[PDB]
């Protein structure tokens, strides 16, 4: 059941992707760690919650 | 830095009259101007930290 | 597809503009945010982008353990008059400012919860007597159920409440929690009353807070040392580190700005200028 | 449109009603959020709701307010605002549970030669300050519940001093949005700009939002309606002039659960 | 443009500087020829030349002028006029010879209830008629060179007296272009018109114009931006009225060759 | 695709020469150094080389734990007169000489750092009292956060900032941290400064310390004990070892022949002179 | 996950290549132990920085 993952590499030592080993022990999801393999999303929904979509060259108001 | 530090200053941002505000009789010849500020999608930040912005003395 | 982790947006090399096309000029009243990018309006050089969001990530800006309250126990001499000092706390994270500011950045919330507890004791008197090595008890009891009115009444017998049986000197305890909101969110803020007040009836009787659902949202934290009394008294404290994970969170909202007063959004007079003296033309 | 068709024109129709606008800065959908039905897979309580449709869905005109040199702001909550309007405010008190959207039209028309922006803000369990500084979180179900003619922002915190009895209402300052935090920063909360050399009025379609699917309409109010000054009203040289500001808005996608006899609220 | 796109809206960007104008009649470009840099068939100095791309190929913005119900009209050189702006005058003056094209942005706003024509004009080797009828040609190189504040016209002729300490200078008198020939006819030149009922300014696109491929910036003036009012200042009632116009130009594909060390000139 | 464990290059069989080739000779002038080996000037025999550079790599020269401070903090009795004495280290490799050294055999470095903590403690005064097992709290505060001013105002809630725990008596505290700079590198020197002196300016106001950047690198270490206050005062000290993992290093330079004086490059008066005395003829 | 490597083995007891195992339990780089597999380089870039490359048996001036 190990789950295994890519860390994203920083600082590389003088010595290929690096990996990382997890594994469950607990059959309670909320016992689980944080798998910080996170996405992100297009803020549009706030920047521009405009019903008519907005073309950024041409006049905002016409 | 998220900080006022003189090797890590970011300039200046000034505002001037190219020409000069022109208005007609009849109407005001003073108006308020607002200003808005946001980030480009160029933008992120890093080192999480605690802010000063809130306390709690006591 | 995005990972919180990706390379932001490469910089485009962009020349000279002679156009009918004004990317400049806009219009904030239609109540949307001008998309501009420096090649919008000025040249240019091509730049291969390589900083990230990840340490922003609604995940990355929680992941960390934070003290939610500061919990007082103790282990009186047999002889003293006053009580075996046992502690009781309504859960929350409002007794506090710095974790309930970053959750308040948001109206609704979603996740597991973290409970680590660290346990500091010492000695009151100017005595020279010892004590053995002190066992505390955190019993968690949930809204209903018989709350403790003795250090050592039935109720900590925990036949179906969960305890922590946390043993002085060793690695700081700590428990996980599943979403248990009766919601299908968490509610940072409640803009109405538990209660209906109905004309027919007796205005007392249909009075209640505002802002304020359940007037036991999730039960309390009953601590107390199982060690007997000791001829030399020993104070205990309990410090809460609470930290949310497996984290949602929905509709964004304003920092709180002035100083926190009480459970909700109340101000207090003499804490409502927050910003200082700043002159319109000086740098 | 090379055919006509533009930005500031628009026309709504809900029902037997209708609004027309010749000067209107585009429209805004909450969170890009369309109002809708309760889902099979979202649903919570098992009876057959009660869907108004055409009765209740329509455009509602609450009493019309002044626009001043010296207004401070003005707020409203949903659904509380509509409370007492036609077959929606009956069928909202007939039923222990109610979920709603609404198309939102702020009115505020003057002249090319009059001043003046106003900060139209839709705010999610916007929760304001109380007027005590000896308790909290006291203030009023009567007092926080204003209903159709809504209630008002103030420059100043002025605590409520009376002990013996208390006015328990509420003290919203305006820089600090009535709640504790600062105005210029409400922009991140779905809103429009009514800025006169611009345009005429807001147009803000809301969805219905909550840590529910569907809850107590009579005790709980989801929606916040703030309305502010970000730049003072001026005309030609008028030393103290006047412009009205007229509120229009209509339930949308609204339905209802749990019937029984009409709720008699002590409203005041 | 149905999208919106249109002549009186524009947005011109040049290195690290931009200009917008919701007012605009279109823009000119000389002769129909767009600035280039100097091809190697027509090149003359064999030396690699310093090209200083968005470093001076950007718009310097010079003093502002006032036009009035008495403004006879204003009259600039270039380079001249740019001289002294950043790194261009920089560039201009350690080199011995130099070539360039511009971006010229002349500002002028007003009112709907303001009256008023500014005729914009282009006029390669822009030579102007001196204060002398006992002398010729004998107008000083400091008073030939105005710099960035330019020079301006004279509604009458009239001649320097002084013999013995001469003012040197020129007279150049409105109705005759400054040089012998009638106003009326300057439109043979590039030019745009700044009718203030129509629109907020004038942009030409000037090329390098001239007799060589290129030459000595400090000693030639290639190009003369003369602006005369064709229809005098008017508003509403007032008798003595006042509008800013402000001057904003970019050099163009401009190039330099013979480095040596900096020129100093006695421009006093 | 050398290793740094490889074995050294084998000394070749090389026998008598009488040629127009001249190895032994040549011109330091050119800036270069003499790639000669034994077999160029004498005769030499087969010898096949198991030596190994392994051990004098970058990582395998600093790969160990190195002391940059000493920090002191204790536990009063509540009625002393004086403060509860909290420790306040603003992070650094040049408080101590050993590491600082090391690191300054080169201009610019590179590397994931490892922070152990080696906690001891004691008693002060001729008493006979006691006190119970001493929890420590290591909080890491970045430039920019509130600064703690008192072993217990609001700040050591660390909503946001990372703290470390400590138990006593426990396996010294270990924790990791990423290369951290605002630059491509650690700059073990800056000849320049924070500040520009503008003649149109005051001169004060242009004014900085030469060689010095961020007037606040890295942030503070800001260490307390838990513990309330105890009748028998208990002092302790906290000593902070530093290790460079996973390391680069770039543009080498001379190591520092005289004793360190601050900060940055300056001698002081009476320690110039480190070579000792011994005679151009003598073994 | 597990990564498996060769010891440069000294001193054998009178007892073929040995091996160690290496796992990752953490996500960022940084948290990693040092590999101590590291590489060498040749001094050229400090020894001989000339621009015209140098050959031992002739004249360094000529
Ligand atoms: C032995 C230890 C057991 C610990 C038991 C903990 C269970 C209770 C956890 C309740 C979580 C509350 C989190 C905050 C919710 C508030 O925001 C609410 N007012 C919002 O809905
Ligand atoms: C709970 C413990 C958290 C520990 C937080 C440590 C983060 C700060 C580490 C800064 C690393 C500084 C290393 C030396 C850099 C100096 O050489 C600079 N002057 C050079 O750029």
């Amino acid at each position: 059941g190990a789950q295994v993952s890519s860390q994203k590499v920083g600082a590389h030592e003088n010595s290929s992707t690096i990996n990382y080993t997890t594994i469950n022990y607990y059959r309670d999801s909320a016992s689980n760690a944080a798998s910080k393999q996170d996405f992100s999303q297009d803020p549009s929904k706030f920047t521009e919650p405009i019903k008519d979509v907005l073309i950024k060259t041409a006049p905002m108001l016409n | 830095q998220t900080i006022d530090d003189s090797f890590t200053e970011g300039g200046y941002i000034s505002v001037f009259y190219q020409t000069r505000i022109v208005v007609p009789l009849s109407t005001p010849r003073e108006m308020d101007i607002l200003g808005f500020v946001s980030a480009c999608n160029d933008f992120s930040v890093r080192l999480l930290r605690d802010t000063t912005h809130i306390e709690q003395k006591a | 597809a995005a990972t919180s982790r990706d390379a932001l947006p490469n910089t485009e090399a962009s020349g000279p503009t002679h156009s009918k096309e004004i990317p400049a000029l806009t219009a904030v009243e239609t109540g949307a945010t001008n998309p501009l990018v420096p090649s919008d309006t000025v040249q240019t050089r091509h730049v291969v982008q390589h900083r990230s969001r990840s340490e922003s990530s609604i995940e990355s800006f929680f992941a960390r353990g934070a003290c939610v309250t500061i919990m007082t126990v103790d282990n009186p001499a047999s002889t003293t008059n006053k009580d075996k000092l046992f502690a009781v706390w309504k859960i929350t994270y409002k007794d506090t400012v710095q974790l309930r500011r970053k959750l308040e950045f948001f109206t609704y919330s979603r996740f597991d919860m973290e409970l680590t507890f660290v346990v500091t004791a010492n000695f009151t008197e100017t005595n020279n007597g010892h004590a053995l090595n002190q066992v505390y008890q955190i019993m968690y009891v949930p809204p209903g159920a018989p709350v403790p009115e003795k250090w050592d009444d039935y109720t900590w017998q925990t036949s179906s409440n969960p305890s922590i049986f946390y043993t002085y000197g060793t690695a700081p305890a700590r428990i996980s929690v599943p979403y248990v909101g009766i919601s299908n969110a968490y509610s940072h803020f409640y803009d109405g009353f538990s209660k209906v007040p109905l004309k027919d009836q007796s205005a007392a009787l249909g009075d209640s807070l505002y802002g304020a659902a359940s007037l036991n949202d999730f039960g309390i934290l009953a601590v107390r040392v199982v060690n007997d009394h000791n001829p030399t008294k020993v104070t205990s404290k309990i410090r809460v580190y609470l930290k949310p994970k497996h984290i949602r969170v929905w509709c964004p909202r304003p920092p709180r700005a002035v100083a926190y007063y009480g459970p909700g959004v109340d101000y207090k007079d003499g804490t409502l200028t927050p910003l200082s003296t700043k002159d319109l033309t000086t740098y | 449109e090379a055919c006509g068709y533009s930005d500031r024109v628009l026309q709504l129709t809900l029902g037997n009603s209708t609004i027309t606008t010749q000067e209107a800065a585009n429209s805004v959908v909450a969170y890009g959020r369309w109002p809708e039905y309760l889902r099979d897979s979202e649903a919570n309580p098992v009876d057959q709701p009660t869907e108004p449709d055409v009765a209740a869905c329509r455009f509602y005109t609450l009493d019309t307010v002044s626009w001043t040199k010296e207004s401070r702001g003005w707020w409203w909550k949903l659904p509380d605002a509509l409370r007492d309007m036609g077959l929606f405010g009956q069928n909202m008190y007939y039923h222990y549970l109610g979920r709603s959207g609404y198309t939102v039209h702020v009115q505020c028309n003057a002249s090319k030669f009059h001043q003046g922006a106003l900060g139209v803000f839709a705010v999610p369990e916007m929760c304001l300050a109380g007027d005590s500084n000896t308790t909290t979180m006291h203030t009023s179900y009567q007092n926080a519940n204003p209903g159709e003619k809504g209630g008002t922002f103030t420059g100043t915190f002025t605590p409520d001093n009376n002990q013996t009895s208390p006015a328990r209402r509420f003290c919203p300052v305006d820089y600090l949005l009535g709640n504790g935090t600062l105005l210029g920063n409400a922009f991140v909360f779905p809103h429009q700009i009514i800025n006169l050399r611009t345009n005429n009025c807001a147009t803000l379609v809301l969805p219905y939002v909550n840590s529910l699917s569907i809850d107590s309409m009579v005790k709980h109010n989801n929606w916040g309606i703030a309305i502010l000054p970000l730049a003072p009203l001026n005309f030609a040289s008028e030393s103290s002039p006047e412009i009205p500001i007229t509120l229009t808005i209509a339930p949308m996608c609204c339905e209802f659960n749990g019937l029984r006899n009409i709720t008699l609220p002590r409203l005041q």
